[PDB]
């Protein structure tokens, strides 16, 4: 249950991430629009029969089931991995996007402080 | 290196700009403290860059700018850090107290949280800290950040148990427990503090930690069937009739099935201690 | 027999560290459902901060066009 | 005599080993001189120095029955600091000792004066370190046996 | 058949165990990395609002 | 707010709005929104690697509030549930509800009670969960 | 495959309308259109040719007044380079750290030094000085408290000074790391492999003080022996301590069986164990 969990939370994680992604795109480009419009203005076996064994059964099955569960979640795990690398690639871009948002805003104020002297 | 060298010879030219440039009168001279600073930091000269950083602070500060002033002063305290911490602790309330007049609770408790570090890590101070993270743990509440105050409750209450009267540590693992009890994914965990509740329970007397264990027996049905309920009874059987042999089997045994988080050991000595 | 129980309890010793090992992978999971959870709230606030900030910059935008237009 | 940092080595000669000395170089003490090896905090080993021209300079050279009681190693780092027996207090007056042969191969059930074996041990033996406990390997009528120090008196 | 069974559990265990730990590193990079980017857009934010705040008070002094 | 959400083009928060609706619609004896609301879920999930796996559970949730209607259509429905999903059949629940229905087809409340305490102690039960047992029991 | 040449025709092209037009304030304009001719030979595939363009943009940029872009377009151009002659590509992004550090900017700073050293130790055969760049970058990321990035630094260039024969500061910075871990709470169970590799650092020095060595891990982490490595290391110091053959080969095969051994510990076992 804490497997399926992460994942889906993983998913919801990844969507908002785009979404930033996108909002960030579109303020990039308006604020470059309105900063030129500006400028213009100017088989095996778990069990062994040896004595009876009648305790040895019940073991087997749960083996079994935690080894089909180790098997499904060996899979899962990896599946629950995948995202978080293309995650974290999208974070950089990000990084970069923003910083050079920042850079931009920052030079056009000093642009709007020096215009005048 | 030539770097250093080269470094702090530009650091000396650019702090003699600056102060010439303040003593005839203005952002030119903060700009220059700021990157003769800079370029100290990169000399590896942690001391007296803090106060470059500082006098340009005040210099920026100087026309009213807050935003500016309180990022420098920031970077002066981590520029501290290890260079002198009783600055970088002096700088760090600074911003708080900016942050503060501002109503940046995030940045607040981000500080408070930093600063609960380098005490508990560089100085020798536990209450200061504590205070500090329960002070943390209040801003994140008031910023519905439940996590990040939780686990910081959770911290003061195991330093007041290792160090403090257990009333305090009693009622924070207990609250833990309830609100965990109801969140699906961390319900689990609540045994765990219901466990650090009884074994603390212990401490105080036997017949109120038999009390205490009952209670969460009936209030988690759950807690019946775990292992620890059940070291805590028969611990409990044992000490009634003054045996310490069998309380350090089962302390072994249990010590044995599952290791140990090198705390509930001191607290389960604790106990034996005055077994008699 | 004597030697039968001996093999027994021997192979029975694998059983406790495999135990062990299982909920050590137990007490992993958990941990890292705790972070997951903290990233997606941590997410979703910056997420309001960059819907609040881009409606900003969409009402400033809003005034710069009709301030141009107005002058011009 | 503060003490100095020192290489085990082997021991140079058969016969120093019999005698159960501790051989050294030339240049690291003078024969006969009594020192206290160091290999950790807790084990202090008292020994007596025999200078040999062919032990190299820097390292000390150890008998197998002395690595035994030791646990020294062979090139093991130690340290060597000069010292002194209170001989007003530490002399030797009786020493109860069990014996038993080293070597399993020619274990033999002839008779021993016990007398000439006292006084080969204190010849042999004279002005030298011993302790409780301490295990090392004699030599009488040219048989080997390994001693076992039992009570010091 | 034992030995068989339990070389697969100790191989997919030492598997699982080492990509856990490795998305724990990267989870604990990628927290520090949205802890930075938290503040960094904060301070942006703060710096454009206050910018333009200035040029509407400008602009509308001069007009 | 799913509504708005939908209209935001913002998904991923529909589905958990719909499934906590059907959820608390459930508590008020209202069966049919809470089935359409959870077989849309599940068909909406199962094309998803993450969540289809998950998407059983919500299929047990839709089979468990189809069960109160009645038992003939019931079987049918974990049936039709069990041929849409072949790999249901792996989730201990097909075989949890099959048995319930065995113990229920002659009034057997012994076997079904040994049923329910078998899956609370191998692993707990929700209050929904177990609130929904009680109210078969009480058929 | 028509498709290049008409990408290098088009670019081509580009660029000497824009020699054209700057040849004819001006400077932005020349910039840009030197710019976008650098994109179009970068689209058309002739890496050599599209990086060195590209750098000389860069530099026409640098002309004019203007820090932001100017690095933009030489980190740009570094990569470009990546895939040409190396010395440019190095070069390029020596002098974007220079005016990334001039700008205090440590993260990007600290990044393109990780990368000149990767590619100095991927494609050339220098990987000293990789190290040294590797060492700066983890200084600056102590400096600026990523732990992350000056984890990674450090324990690459461990690594490195174990594959280089330097033991001793691959034994102290794996005993620095795994100290680390182990006293934040988590990290901790990892501690058990840097202690392992620290202890087949001082293995290969010698086999006397390795039984003090495994008493330290042991009794420093008395949980450390539960993990199999422990276990292998007391096989193979019992093994060794004996002129024996087979004991150390059935040891490494029992350890094998489980999971498959990586280069570097492989080469590190057969070295230790046939010296």
């Amino acid at each position: 249950d804490a497997g399926i969990r992460t994942l889906v939370m993983l998913d919801e994680q990844g969507e908002q991430l785009e979404r930033i992604e996108e909002g960030m795109d579109q303020i990039n480009k308006d604020m470059k629009e309105a900063e030129k419009n500006l400028t213009d203005l100017g088989s095996g076996g778990f069990i062994r029969r040896v004595t009876n064994d009648a305790r040895e059964n019940e073991m087997d099955e749960n083996l079994e089931q935690v080894s089909g569960i180790i098997g499904n979640l060996r899979h899962m795990a990896l599946d629950m991995g995948n995202e978080i690398d293309t995650q974290n690639r999208q974070i950089d871009r990000i990084m970069e996007k923003a910083d050079s948002n920042k850079t931009r805003i920052d030079e056009a104020n000093q642009r709007a402080t020096k215009m005048l002297g | 290196g030539m770097d250093t060298s080269g470094k702090q010879a530009e650091a000396m030219a650019l702090l003699a700009e600056a102060e010439r440039k303040v003593k005839n009168s203005i952002e030119e001279a903060c700009e220059i403290y700021a990157r003769a600073a800079n370029m100290f930091k990169m000399a590896k000269n942690w001391s007296a860059a803090g106060n470059a950083f500082c006098q340009a602070a005040q210099l920026h500060l100087q026309l009213q700018s807050k935003h500016d002033a309180a990022t420098c002063f920031v970077d002066a305290g981590n520029a501290f850090k290890k260079a002198d911490p009783q600055e970088a602790i002096n700088c760090l309330m600074r911003a708080i107290e900016i942050y503060t007049d501002m109503g940046r609770f995030t940045i607040a408790a981000k500080h408070h949280i930093s600063i609960a570090e380098i005490y508990e890590t560089e100085l020798v101070d536990v209450e200061k800290a504590i205070a500090h993270y329960e002070q943390s743990a209040d801003y994140y509440k008031g910023e519905e950040s439940n996590s990040s105050a939780n686990k910081c409750l959770l911290k003061v209450a195991g330093y007041a148990a290792q160090l403090e009267q257990y009333q305090k540590a009693i009622d924070i693992y207990e609250q833990v427990g309830t609100s965990a009890m109801d969140s699906p994914l961390l319900k689990y965990s609540a045994k765990d503090y219901f466990f650090k509740a009884a074994l603390c329970h212990f401490c105080i007397d036997m017949l109120n930690a038999k009390l205490a264990v009952q209670k969460y027996e009936e209030l988690f049905p759950a807690f019946s069937d775990s292992r620890e309920c059940k070291l805590m009874k028969k611990l409990l059987e044992a000490h009634e009739e003054q045996n310490v042999d069998s309380y350090t089997e089962s302390v072994k045994e249990y010590d044995s099935i599952s290791r140990l988080d090198q705390w509930l050991t001191t607290m389960l000595l604790r106990i034996k201690k005055t077994i008699q | 027999s004597k030697q039968a129980l001996s093999e027994i309890e021997t192979r029975h010793s694998e059983i406790i560290k495999l135990e062990n090992s299982i909920r050590e992978l137990h007490d992993m999971f958990m941990d890292m459902a705790m972070l997951v959870e903290s990233q997606g709230e941590m997410i979703d606030r910056i997420e309001y901060n960059v819907e609040h900030a881009v409606d900003y910059v969409e009402r400033a935008v809003s005034d710069t066009k009709k301030a141009v237009k107005y002058q011009s | 005599m503060a003490g100095r940092s020192m290489q085990a080595a082997r021991c140079p000669t058969d016969e120093l080993s019999l005698s159960n000395c501790a051989v050294v170089s030339e240049k690291d003490y003078q024969s006969g001189q009594h020192v206290i090896v160091r290999t950790s905090p807790n084990h202090k080993y008292i020994f007596t120095l025999r200078t040999h021209p062919s032990v190299v300079p820097g390292s000390v050279a150890f008998s197998l029955p002395q690595r035994k009681w030791a646990g020294l190693s062979i090139g093991q780092e130690i340290e060597v600091a000069l010292y002194s027996f209170d001989k007003a207090k530490q002399c030797i007056g009786t020493m109860t000792i069990e014996i038993d042969f080293l070597q399993k191969k020619n274990i033999d059930s002839n008779p021993y004066d016990t007398d000439k074996m006292a006084a080969e041990f204190i010849q042999q033996f004279n002005n030298q370190a011993f302790s409780v406990g301490q295990q090392l390997v004699f030599s009488f009528n040219d048989k080997l046996f390994g001693l076992l120090v039992k009570d010091i008196e």
